[PDB]
């Protein structure tokens, strides 16, 4: 009860390359 | 936002609609958005919407998710890390890579 | 802060006084503030206080809120999305 | 015990209609 | 960080060592730090450490704290707001002020 | 159990003036 | 990311893989990353990956972590602070 | 039910000793 709660790295994609960029994305 | 191959999401433990941080190694920009699933095997990383001001095609990025938990669980927690090279080729270790 | 037509808050599940992220498609700025209700049907999106330095009249923005829940629930969670065009016409 | 942060909802491509630096509320 | 008169902390419901967001109306800068109590009645707002790059003496700022709670409580939640004018003179309403 | 949790404005100091700035603060 | 001598993590209660905020006194930049342990006694503070764009060797920084707890506990909570001077000499 | 975000701890005025853009870990 009342426990102190940490924010932890859950997971990561390390050094993936961006494949597409869409400013006008409609979703 | 950022659409990401579902295989990459599975490896990193990231969920569709989860908050993600994106740290751009190429240009230094740092921003927070949410994950969209792209088709399995597509190898897609697509920055959509306003996020397209922060990353370009070819940029190298780190995409992270954070979760909350009590201290005792935090002290032995192991993040899910996936390492990439080449044509968004995924590896389990660091450590292999040019 | 950002005052938002109550109909739009209703559609997106965003509460008065909730933390919101604003991502400016026009100029790329990204900031975090809280939501205020504007009159229903007004179609207003008003950036108030310091946030006025981050958006101008006519800029296109995305406004988002985030919640926390256990992993088991998060796996099937569905966000509330409303889409706009023109002069803040929903759909 | 693992708590995720999830997108709750969004207003996609709304336009700013007013800006008020001097807001009092 | 930001040292704040304890009377101002009490009025806004902000705790010593609580995370705070500071939104600078004068210069548009936005940053996150934590609250330090200053002496009651001092009327102090002191930006300390790296935060001193983001605000100057005379700047007008909004200092906010955020808390988490279930949806049902959130739907009827009333924030604690304190309004200022003049020599950091505190009022309970908006609404009074030049 | 499993309740969805909101992030809400707890309180704010509206338009307070900065009185001091100390880059070299030691606390 | 940021690799930090384990003694320093021990003093501040910061965990390996915990979210941390870094506030750069020298250049004013502010960013958020996660902590990695460096060898105990090395006195290392290493900014890795994208974070290298936000800090240079010799910059003075403040590194912070945040936790959540109920209000009743928060009223008496005491943070873990370690003070440094010179070449990362604690105290 | 009201949960606060509190400073857990801090390293005050440490100096950066190394920067590694190309880190692999
Ligand atoms: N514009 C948002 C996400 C919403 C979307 O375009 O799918 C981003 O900016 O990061
Ligand atoms: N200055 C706040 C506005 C909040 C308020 O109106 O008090 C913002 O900047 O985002
Ligand atoms: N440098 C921190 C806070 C720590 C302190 O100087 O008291 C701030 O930058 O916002
Ligand atoms: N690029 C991360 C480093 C994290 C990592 O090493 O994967 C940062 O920028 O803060």
């Amino acid at each position: 009860r009342g426990s102190m709660i940490r924010t932890m790295l859950q997971g990561k994609l390390h050094r993936v390359k961006v494949t597409h960029a869409d400013l006008h994305y409609e979703g | 936002x950022c659409a990401i191959d579902q295989d990459f999401l599975d490896a990193a433990g990231i969920l569709e609609n989860e908050a993600i941080d994106i740290w751009n190694v190429t240009n230094g920009k740092r921003f927070s958005t949410y994950a969209i699933a792209a088709e399995r095997g597509s190898r897609i990383i697509s920055v959509n919407g306003a996020a397209a001001h922060c990353a370009s095609v070819g940029d190298i990025v780190i995409i992270a998710s954070f979760v909350t938990m009590p201290d005792e669980e935090a002290r032995t927690w192991r993040p899910n890390v996936a390492y990439f090279e080449g044509d968004n080729e995924m590896k389990r270790t660091a450590k292999a890579i040019p």
